[PDB]
């Protein structure tokens, strides 16, 4: 049971703006997706355990948090209307690779 | 990286839907399908390792082929409300998947 707190986020250029995700029944790591009409699912960074962060395939341009299981932020300090798709964060912990999406957070960076 | 032929496609509340995919790094085992409801999350659904050549859950079945690094799953009785965007994701590394870009089906009825 993965959970994405806000839906609807939206941002101006070049403005700091965090997309945090939770996770009830310990998923030890945890993901970090946006979803771009044209290539799928598409991964950025994620985390292994409680304190650590690792690049995905799309790094630069966000920043990873894992401040304790359960809770798994990604930092987009600096906006841009280049990163206005879809995040979806995801959750985990077995062979198989078994990933639980949460719902999703919209974002829409103002600017132009 | 991950490739899937289909994009996009529409079926009559019948026929066989079939979707393929592909991908290259030897280093893959293991390739699940997930389908993505239409303003909904990605879920998994029917997953396959090179061991075997095929795998069926009901009419949603997966055929691999070995070289030629060719996959693809096979949706029977194509029913509306199987429409979703079916994503074909690869890997090996014990949870993490490389996703493939997905292919959007809708089955019309009647």
């Amino acid at each position: 049971a993965v959970t994405q707190s806000p839906r609807n986020k939206v941002a101006v250029t070049g403005g700091k703006v965090t997309l945090s995700c939770n996770q009830t029944n310990n998923h030890n790591n945890m993901y970090w997706y946006r979803q771009d009409t044209g290539h799928g699912l598409r991964l950025i960074h994620y985390s292994y355990g409680a304190g650590s962060t690792e690049k995905g395939d799309i790094p630069d341009g966000y920043k990873a948090s894992r401040p304790s299981q359960e809770n798994f932020s990604l930092i987009l300090e600096l906006a841009t209307p280049s990163q206005t798709s879809v995040y979806f964060c995801a959750s985990g912990g077995q062979g198989r690779a078994e990933q639980f999406f949460g719902p999703g957070t919209r974002l829409t960076v103002l600017g132009s | 990286q991950v490739r899937q032929s289909p994009q996009s496609l529409t079926v009559w509340e019948g026929e066989t839907t079939i979707l393929n995919c592909s991908y290259e790094d030897s280093t893959f085992d293991y390739f699940p399908w997930y389908r993505q409801f239409p303003g909904k999350s990605p879920a998994l659904l029917i997953a396959i390792s090179l061991v075997s050549n095929k795998k069926e859950d009901g009419r949603f079945t997966i055929f691999f082929n070995k070289r030629e690094k060719k996959l693809s799953l096979h949706i029977t009785d194509s029913q509306p409300g199987d429409s979703a965007t079916y994503f074909c994701a690869a890997t090996g590394s014990f949870n993490k998947l490389t996703f493939g870009a997905g292919t959007r089906l809708a089955v019309s009825p009647y």
